[PDB]
């Protein structure tokens, strides 16, 4: 409607009309607001639109337009600021200045309007980063000047400065050329003494906290930066560890101000310095006790409650604690008279990590890490913190997790075991003694067991095995009559399940004492008959767990016992997995292969091999014989299932037997690669008869299963396989006959990306063996994989990602097959290589440049030969600029490295003269011309055509500077950031690329 | 002497199963989630009308509310041995009645085989 | 209700922001990647123990060239979620960037930072390396918009904090007894078309547990 | 040894069973 307006600039903007074209946008909904979002994304995108700036800020009294109003100045200021007249920059930096002053001596905008007078400050830094010092020279003596006049001026300069600080030194690295970062950096670094005179007299004179907090804010930034003397030899310190820890307003930023002091760079070997660290702790400490909260204070409860900024507070505190005692606890644990600051801070921290916040949590818990690890290793110090220890060992236990959470496991565990080994005596206590406090029911539950469980298991290796077997067979003792104790199903399979979960994080215990394991196991097998639900999961993990570990116990022949346990196993073998689930089966067998893999008499590994694989190769047996002789029978959904659980009985064993497994294999490989042609005539047939939406019904996914079991079983075994001949002569022609025709003749739909990836292995594995079999996987899976996945960036994402993973290893192993390639196909090979580029899937993208770095290795390496030269002649120019084209695109910026890498190599080439033609043809250029000044023009016109707002100078600056520095590859890398920054903007100093 | 210091209260549950539920978009020509939890068929102590109520996990917020009618019927879905696929003219999970075509998928085919046993046996119930 | 806060979702563009402000809209899970332009507003209101709460969720867009606004957006907003994939290194690199703007706009809100995808298992972005939110006080989670592993933490811990009370649970929604409605021959056609159209459309995702 | 023993016996007498 009217809105549609302010779009039409051939007329004078109508600010009442913007005021509400903005009020719909921010308190307006629906239909309304978004009508009107789109309408100012218009308007501001419009490139003229910062000439009606200045308009805005004076006749419109909206906040919410004049913050539109700079940031569309913001975006002029950035990008096309330098293409200004030189009077059109003075006259914008004159009216944000005279904005700022302005709004800052009008005490009701100064107070409401902060919105709007913190964006008019980063709209002025913006100004200051394109204009100062070398235009503005008077801009700090002025600032500190006019700071005397007006209080609430004053407080703004601490905004400005703040921002600056941040704008220069903490997000320079991104957003400006390497050489004005330097520039900005020394500039006011020079001026800081001038800076620092009125931040230090603010700080020590004013009244007005709300003055103070701004300046503190600018003083953490500094803190980034400055030399440590600003901070040591002045009062400074004493002011922020007594006076602004006191008033609740100052204290919040002070403490975040202190924790930036502690990491201060600061002479190692000065008496004074030493003693000044120690003060300001000291007095913090102080102010903590008297101001804040006592050391006794329950800083849980605190946190739970969460008034005001407590939880703040307290994050900000173990922040300080930690960093501060990382660096400088060495300085409290001599002195007799500094021990007592060096526990109340411990205890401190001891009360920060009782407070339920897993983020805080791990914060606490990263130092007690540095300590105790430190306690370890350090001599005479661990006496010191025996309390502090003591306590750390109750809060690590009752605060125990699950090994499924497996970083912050991995932490507590990491700490735990050194508190073990600090006081063996003290950690078995607490340990025994929490468990009497879940057998007398004073804190018994679900989760208390379990954690307790948890932490007990987790100290295991670190005891003597003396201390181990007594204080294991204690805590097995009661948690078995725990189990007794309890009433009801629930709860005794709680217990049943951390009895069992201790048992298996013992394993020590468990080979010195077979009688014991026996048991363990054959109740597990009990326990595999139970319908409860987690009971039988837990006993199969629990299971293999063991199995993994004390596999050499069931393999040999114990005393006592009349073989190996091995065959115990075997025997019951379909009575014990009879109620199992198939997922479940399939873990028992792989455990059973650990095992069998232990044995190294070739016979005996064999037979208990066939052995255990009895029901399934019988099973099997039965389903060739009929399948065979009439293939309908594979259309009942009910033999789909048991021929897939036969194939993954098979992957799970070749899984843990590896080279191992040949025989089995053998036993059903040339029968399996036929049902492999059976089922693959199934599924193209319902294909046919059903259409493309047969693909997506049980019965099809059921036989495609069949197929990628099949494959994933010859994958897993290849990848494993020590006798490589074997694989080349007996399974790979049969495997290649089987798969490869079969998808390049399926609809793509219908074609199995797991093929893709078995031929990966086998290229990896046997690629050099086998030059005529990789060309056939070429011809067979190249052209109709690489036209499923180059019309978009999104279709048939597994074929597309082992498509480039098969790409890379054939490139890598039996680059041979390449050159066999037609010039037609290895041109379709180039294209497949750059439009892996062009992906934002880090798994094709990173194989993407791999594959073009090798290809380029790969004709370095064939020499002055006619396929190197040609190649050269028609790829190196598409390599290039495709490389550029990502580069400096926007949209690849996590691919940076490898392009830099690869660029440099494409560069590389032509500077030390390894391609041997020319890369011009006749008649383009004069005739004895070096390919290095061919390149130069190239790249000239390439980047003008691409960037036309670049100079002719910054072009040719940028490439020299490009050039010479390709055999140092992080300074490349700079000289392409730098280049990465001024393509954003008009107007760059071309002399930037001779930083280094 | 010291002195000292939903909706659902009416119904019966006779069936709970753990399933996900889906609403299929004849625009976009696609099935869409509407959530994942607990089914619970809910008998009224009051009318004995049994209806479907789905809470969503975490946020119980309401992704199924209807009487489960006698007109309606379970049809399987081409992709799926453990769905049901059926036609209901007023769902209030959203708020406004309004009809969709749902579609509600479960653990295992012996799920889904019990839930169209339960269904059927509530459709009885209904007919009162 | 009128117990309505503004929140603002910021982070690169494909960290899943869109999506996982749709699962808690529709329940949906949108495979698809179409990137916000500008800005998308999405009243999103949960039922607590101390009454409802609505939010005014401000789903921003993460791409430069799709920015629009930018930091407009942010101004008056009491709350936000920082969005990263725990799959790109690079989202969580430009976390530090996204923080820097909101909080110049909003100088103290609770923010709570999301490090999206942890369903996928090749994770890129390890979670030793998440230690930003520490010194900036913020709240961390680990989120999954596919699996919904965490997916309420970042709307619980906001409702917590903006309503002042630690205690503040989500609760089950009233369920009225629904309709009794008969339905007419003028709808049945179209009901029976839909049908037919809806039993032939596979249904998405069938390898997964539910 | 004798401990161990006695361990094993009440391990082998666990159910999840009430009667
Ligand atoms: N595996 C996985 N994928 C996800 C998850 N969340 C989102 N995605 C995928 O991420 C893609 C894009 O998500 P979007 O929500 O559009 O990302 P966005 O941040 O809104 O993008 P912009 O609108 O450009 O800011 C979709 O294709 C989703 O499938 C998740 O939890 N797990
Ligand atoms: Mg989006």
């Amino acid at each position: 409607g009217s809105m549609e307006g302010i779009l039409d600039f051939s007329n004078d903007l109508d600010i009442a009309l913007l005021d509400q074209v903005v009020s719909t946008f921010y308190q307006g909904s629906g239909v309304q607001q978004k009508q009107a979002q789109e309408i100012l994304t218009k308007f501001q995108d419009n490139p003229d639109a910062w000439q009606k700036a200045d308009q805005i800020l004076q006749f419109s009294t909206n906040p919410q337009s004049k913050f539109i109003a700079l940031s569309i100045l913001d975006k002029l200021i950035t990008r096309k600021w330098k293409l200004l007249p030189n009077d059109h920059r003075i006259g914008i930096r004159n009216f944000v200045v005279g904005m700022i002053i302005s709004m800052c001596q009008d005490d009701e905008v100064f107070k409401t309007q902060k919105n709007l007078i913190n964006k008019s400050d980063l709209t002025l830094v913006q100004i200051l980063k394109q204009e100062w010092p070398q235009n503005w020279p008077e801009f700090i003596p002025e600032l500190i000047g006019s700071s005397s006049s007006s209080v609430n001026v004053c407080e703004n300069n601490m905004i400005v400065l703040k921002l600056l600080s941040e704008e220069v030194f903490d997000f320079s690295a991104e957003q400006m050329t390497q050489a004005k970062a330097l520039h900005l950096k020394n500039s006011m670094s020079k001026e800081f003494e001038q800076i620092f005179k009125l931040c230090f007299q603010v700080l020590e004179q004013g009244s007005s906290s709300s003055l103070i907090v701004a300046t503190l804010e600018s003083l953490l930034r500094y803190l980034h930066w400055i030399p440590y003397r600003y901070i040591y030899e002045t009062n400074i310190l004493e002011l922020l560890s007594t006076k602004f820890m006191t008033s609740p307003d100052t204290r919040a930023i002070t403490l975040k101000c202190l924790t930036e002091v502690s990491n201060l760079k600061i002479p190692q070997d000065n008496d004074l310095i030493k003693r000044q660290t120690v003060l300001f702790f000291q007095n913090t400490l102080q102010q903590i006790a008297t101001s804040v909260m006592p050391v006794t204070a329950d800083l849980k409860a605190t946190y739970a409650n969460a008034n005001g900024n407590d939880q703040s507070f307290l994050q900000d505190l173990a922040m300080f604690l930690t960093t501060y005692l990382a660096r400088n606890r060495a300085l409290l644990e001599s002195d007799e008279s500094l021990r007592e600051l060096l526990l109340n801070a411990h205890q401190y921290l001891i009360q920060l990590s009782k407070i339920e916040e897993r983020e805080l949590f791990k914060t606490t818990l990263d130092y007690w890490h540095n300590l105790v690890a430190d306690l370890f290793y350090e001599p005479l110090k661990k006496h010191i913190y025996e309390e502090i220890c003591s306590q750390l060992r109750l809060v690590i236990i009752e605060n125990m997790v699950r090994p499924e959470e497996i970083q912050l496991y991995k932490s507590e565990r990491e700490v735990l075991v050194y508190l073990t080994h600090l006081n063996v005596i003290d950690t078995e206590e607490i340990m025994i003694s929490k468990l009497a406090r879940q057998i007398d029911g004073s804190e018994w539950s679900w989760h208390n067991i379990n954690t307790l469980s948890w932490a007990i298991g987790s100290i295991s290796g670190t005891m003597s095995e003396d201390t181990e077997k007594r204080f294991v067979v204690t805590v097995i003792k009661d948690l078995l009559g725990l189990c007794e104790q309890k009433r009801g199903k629930d709860n005794k399979a709680v217990v049943a399940s951390d009895i069992m979960y201790v048992v298996g994080q013992y394993p020590r215990f468990l080979k010195a004492h077979w009688n014991f394991l026996r048991t363990v196991i054959l109740k597990l097998f009990e326990f595999m008959h139970e319908t409860h639900e987690g009971v039988q999961d837990m006993a199969c993990d629990t299971f293999i767990k063991i199995v993994q570990k004390c596999k050499y116990h069931f393999v040999i022949q114990q005393p006592r016992e009349s073989e190996p346990f091995i065959q115990t196993i075997i025997r019951d073998i379909q009575k014990t997995t009879a109620d199992l689930q198939p997922q479940q089966v399939h873990t028992f067998y792989k455990a059973c292969g650990i095992i069998i893999s232990e044995e190294r008499s070739v016979a005996e590994r064999n037979r208990l091999l066939s052995d255990l694989m009895q029901l399934p190769n019988m099973a099997w047996d039965t389903i060739v014989e009929q399948s065979t002789a009439n293939p309908t029978l594979l259309l009942d959904s009910e033999t789909v299932k048991i021929i897939a659980n036969i194939i993954k009985t098979n992957v799970a064993v070749c899984t843990s037997m590896g080279a191992d497994f040949y025989p089995q294999l053998g036993h059903i490989y040339y029968n399996m690669l036929q049902l492999y042609r059976a089922v693959s005539s199934m599924i193209s047939a319902q294909v046919a008869a059903e259409g493309l939406i047969a693909t997506k019904t049980p019965k099809v996914r059921g036989l495609r299963t069949i197929k990628k079991e099949i494959l994933k079983l010859v994958e897993t075994y290849i990848s494993k396989a020590r006798n490589l001949d074997d694989v080349v002569k007996v399974l790979v022609e049969p495997l290649l006959n089987a798969v490869l025709e079969d998808y390049m003749n399926n609809v793509p739909d219908a074609r199995d990306a797991e093929v893709l990836n078995c031929m990966t292995t086998v290229v990896e594995k046997v690629g050099h063996m086998i030059p005529q079999g990789v060309i056939l996987i070429l011809q067979s899976v190249f052209e109709c994989t690489l036209d499923m996945i180059n019309k978009d960036f999104t279709e048939y994402p597994e074929h597309r990602v082992e498509f480039y993973k098969l790409l890379k290893v054939i490139n890598e192993k039996s680059f041979a097959a390449f050159l066999e390639l037609p010039p037609a196909a290895f041109k379709l090979f180039v294209d497949a290589i750059c439009w892996a580029f062009k992906h934002n899937n880090r798994d094709v993208e990173v194989n993407g440049l791999q594959i073009a770095l090798d290809l380029v290795k790969n004709i370095e390496r064939m020499g002055n030969v006619p396929f190197a030269n040609e190649f050269h002649k028609n790829y190196f120019f598409i390599f290039v600029s495709e490389t550029f084209f990502v580069l400096t695109d926007s949209d690849h910026k996590s691919g940076f490295s490898k392009q830099a890498l690869l660029l440099m190599k494409l560069i590389s080439l032509v500077y030390d003269n390894k391609i041997s033609v020319p890369l011009y043809q006749e008649a383009e250029v004069p005739q004895g011309t070096s390919n290095q000044v061919y390149l130069s023009q190239y790249l000239a016109n390439m980047l003008s055509n691409a960037f036309p707002h670049l100079t002719s100078e910054q072009i040719a600056s940028f490439l020299s500077a490009l050039t010479k520095q390709c055999k140092d590859l992080v300074v490349f890398k700079g000289t392409l950031r730098d280049f990465l920054v001024q393509i954003k903007e008009v107007g760059g100093d071309p002399t930037d690329y001779l930083f280094a | 002497h010291f002195e000292p210091v939903t909706m659902e209260e009416d119904e019966e549950v006779l069936y709970k199963v753990r399933a996900k539920l889906f609403r299929f978009d004849a625009d976009a020509k696609e099935w869409k989630e509407r959530g994942t939890g607990d089914c619970k068929f809910l008998k009224n102590k009051k009318t004995n009308k049994v209806r479907i109520l789905m809470r969503r996990d975490k946020t119980l917020k309401i992704c199924a509310n209807h009487i489960i009618a006698p007109e309606y019927t379970l049809k399987p879905n081409v992709g799926s041995d453990r769905s049901w696929v059926y036609a209901c003219t007023a769902d209030i999970a959203e708020g406004e009645a309004e009809a969709f075509t749902f579609a509600i998928r479960f653990g295992s085919k012996e799920n889904a085989d019990k839930f169209k046993e339960e269904f059927e046996k509530a459709q009885e119930i209904n007919k009162k | 209700p009128q117990v309505q806060f503004k929140l603002v979702l910021v982070g690169d563009g494909g960290t899943g922001k869109t999506t996982f402000v749709k699962r808690h809209l529709t329940g949906e899970f949108e495979k698809k990647y179409v990137a916000t332009l500008g800005v998308e507003v999405h009243p999103l209101v949960f039922h607590t123990n101390r009454g409802p709460i609505k939010f005014n969720v401000w789903d921003t867009a993460g791409q430069e060239k799709f920015g629009g606004l930018r930091d407009g957006y942010y101004i008056q907003a009491q709350c936000a979620i920082i969005m990263f994939d725990v799959t790109s290194r690079v989202t969580y690199k430009n976390v530090p960037n996204w923080h820097r703007d909101l909080v110049r706009v909003c100088e103290n809100i609770p923010i709570v930072l999301c490090g999206n995808k942890v369903d996928i298992k090749d994770r890129k972005v390890k979670a030793k390396s998440i230690v930003f939110h520490r010194k900036k006080n913020l709240q961390y989670y680990d989120i999954s918009a596919k699996s919904n592993y965490n997916f309420e933490k970042p709307f619980l811990w906001l409702a917590r904090k903006l309503i002042g009370d630690p205690n503040l649970e989500f609760v089950a929604m009233p369920a009225l007894a629904p309709p009794e409605v008969v339905m007419d021959p003028a709808l049945a056609a179209q009901a029976e078309h839909d049908l037919e159209v809806a039993q032939t459309t596979a249904l998405p995702d069938e390898d997964d547990d539910l | 040894d004798d401990t161990v023993d006695e361990l094993t016996k009440k391990f082998g007498t666990l159910t999840i069973h009430d009667d």
